[PDB]
RNA sequence: GGGGGGAGUAUGGUCGCAAGGCUGAAACUUAAAGGAAUUGACGGAAGGGCACCACCAGGAGUGGAGCCUGCGGCUUAAUUUGA
RNA sequence: AAGGCAGCAGGCGCGCAAAUUACCCAAUCCUAAUUCAGGGAGGUAGUGACAAUAAAUAACGAUACAGGGCCCAUUCGGGUCUUGUAAUUGGAAUGAGUACAAUGUAAAUACCUUAACGAGGAACAAUUGGAGGGCAAGUCUGGUGCCAGCAGCCGCGGUAAUUCCAG
RNA sequence: UUUUUUUUUUUUGACAAAUUUUUUUUUUAAACUGG
């Protein structure tokens, strides 16, 4: 019974059958296809630096009705263009075009977060200092 | 519309908050002495 | 109560009164928690700490006519500006925590 | 087809303890079933059993006395080193202080307890409690 | 077989003057999609009753006319306003 | 004509991403014709919140109001039982540091010792995230009004926001 | 003498977005002499 072989000389069948059914797993495939290297915008890295191209306003999806104040960024090491959310209020004033921001993942390991559609990234540092410091008036943005 | 978002009013609430300064208070004890304050203040029933 | 005996009575015994308090930790004190049972079991009407006869009239002027407004005064004691309004002349049931913050924020020593 | 006659015999016994019967009839019978029933008998898990002699393979009628919760077979007959026996008794016995795992050593078919004091090991057949 | 999509799509192979089968991804996107049952509500579903705020058989009409009386609209310094 | 730092130190570049162009053969050992010379092997120090261990930021005291329940009660009182708020004071102890010395060491630095200074809220002042649920902790106040924003997830915000910005 | 036995159907399209949320309180009836 039970649909799998059980004989003592049948380890090859069980081992090859486990191998074939491992591919249905989401993260086993990405570990063995190298999807992080080839397909992901960051090259399988926690962080990446970029260059700001434009300020964006993205409508929040239902049932929220705000404007999310994100930016469009082009990375240095890849040249790819990603959209990154700019956190709590006034920070879009602290970011401008061509500030060489630093980016991180947005929490959900390659997925969008909250009511923002199609943004997988956030800004951490702008002009090389912080956003927490600039928001809390602990540091000052360099004159550029 | 469905093309742009109005980026004009970023920071419109933090700018207009009627700010008030943190009042100076006596400092609280630190380290093992803070667990004294904590774990008597939660058990004052004599 | 407060360090008068709770260290002196702890001479190598370490357990007398180590039970847990009521357990709110931000909801206000139980200064009337005893009176709440008495008004519950007594099957008639009882008068709830009737009025503020002169602590209303005299202390409204000493607090507020000095510099301040009730909209300002209720903001530093963290109550709604109608709470101080009914502490002005009459029409309140005075509780201890509100009347204590009323005293320590503006100094006048009438309880 | 029939792959192991020991599994059929222990299924037959286990089904009749559940229903409330006091006897089974198993068919066919082998030396392995005879020895497995003899180990069950000496620990008091079953009563008397009689072997009917066909000329084919024989049948057994086994008298049941309650007090049996499960008799099961382990297929395949895994090889068990002498240090792996407490990994099996922990797995498929209800407590550490009754129940037996029947093995097949070169010293013969025997339960795990007196395989230990004989200091032998081998393949696993099953369990009773 | 291993959440729902993207998608039985793309690419390569194969079966090939055909439709098309077989094998078969990924990027990206998404907080549910789904199964079984419960209580309501609903049906241009059924069965059993009931009502002149339903009909049938009729009566008196109202809608047509003049007026006076509320409402809308328009006007107005305001034509106070609710429904 | 000359070259090969994936030796040591350093520079440029690359990047999310990584230290001083320092001192010495005194230890560990290696080589040589060799006890002696040599060794960026190696050791010492600098940078270093990669990780790991131990554990300062205070300890004893003295001093008071405001209630509430119940009891006895004249009504003026106690006489318990508990609730909160501090607020003014005193002598004691110590190292974080500044350092004679000695110790440490190839020579130093530092540690371990130790003369002399070194605590009263103004400092010798602990932060980082949170307070709807998961998940411990406010239905307190001011501002905003589906805006700003929060929110890993469910959700919050359209004029009484326990969820944003503040105290 | 199983014996009873209502035959039917023209047309009826649509209705924007968000929402309505409930927790288990008594820790309080605890006071007595030794002469």
């Amino acid at each position: 019974g039970k649909g799998k072989p059980r004989g003592l000389n049948s380890a090859r069948k069980l081992r090859v059958h486990r191998r074939n059914n491992r591919w249905a797993e989401n993260n086993y495939k990405k570990r063995l296809l190298g999807t992080a290297f080839k397909s992901s915008p960051f090259g399988g890295s926690s962080h990446a630096k970029g260059i700001v191209l434009e300020k964006l306003g993205i409508e929040s999806k239902q049932p929220n009705s705000a404007i999310r104040k994100c930016v469009r960024v082009q990375l240095i090491k890849n040249g790819k263009k990603v959209t990154a959310f700019v956190p709590n209020d006034g920070c879009l004033n602290f970011v401008d075009e061509n500030d060489e921001v630093l980016l991180a993942g947005f929490g959900r390991k390659g997925k969008a977060k909250g009511d923002i559609p199609g943004v997988r990234f956030k800004v951490v540092k702008v002009s090389g200092v912080s956003l927490l410091a600039l928001w809390k008036e602990k540091k000052e943005k360099p004159r550029s | 519309a469905k093309v742009h978002g109005s980026l004009a009013r970023a920071g419109k609430v933090k700018s207009q908050t009627p700010k008030v300064e943190k009042t100076e208070k006596p400092k609280k004890p630190k380290g093992r002495a803070y667990k004294r304050l904590l774990y008597t203040r939660r058990f004052v029933n004599v | 109560r407060s360090q008068g005996q709770i260290n002196a009575a702890r001479r190598q015994g370490l357990v007398v009164s180590v039970d847990k308090k009521y357990g709110s930790t931000n909801t206000r004190g139980d200064n009337e928690g005893q009176r709440l049972t008495k008004v519950d079991r007594e099957t008639d009407i009882v008068k709830p700490k009737k009025l503020d006869p002169n602590v209303g009239r005299a202390i409204s002027r000493a607090r507020t006519d000095k510099k301040m407004s009730q909209k300002d005064l209720a903001t530093k004691i963290n109550e709604k500006p109608t709470v101080v309004n009914d502490y002005e002349a009459a029409r309140a049931i005075p509780n201890q925590q509100v009347l204590s913050k009323l005293e320590r924020a503006l100094g006048v020593k009438l309880r | 087809t029939r792959s192991s006659v020991l599994a059929d015999a222990l299924n037959a016994i286990n089904n009749a303890e559940k229903t409330g019967k006091r006897q089974v009839l198993i068919r066919p019978s082998s030396k392995v079933i005879i020895k497995f029933l003899q180990v069950m008998q000496k620990h008091g898990y079953i009563g008397e059993f009689e072997y009917i002699d066909d000329h084919r393979s024989g049948k057994i009628v086994v008298q049941l006395n309650g007090r049996l919760n499960k008799c099961g077979v382990i297929s395949p007959r895994f090889n068990v080193k002498i240090g792996d026996i407490e990994k099996w008794t922990a797995n498929l016995l209800p407590a550490r202080q009754f129940g037996y795992v029947i093995l097949t050593t070169s010293a013969g078919i025997m339960d795990h307890e007196e395989a230990r004091r004989k200091h032998v090991s081998g393949k696993i057949l099953g369990f009773v409690y």
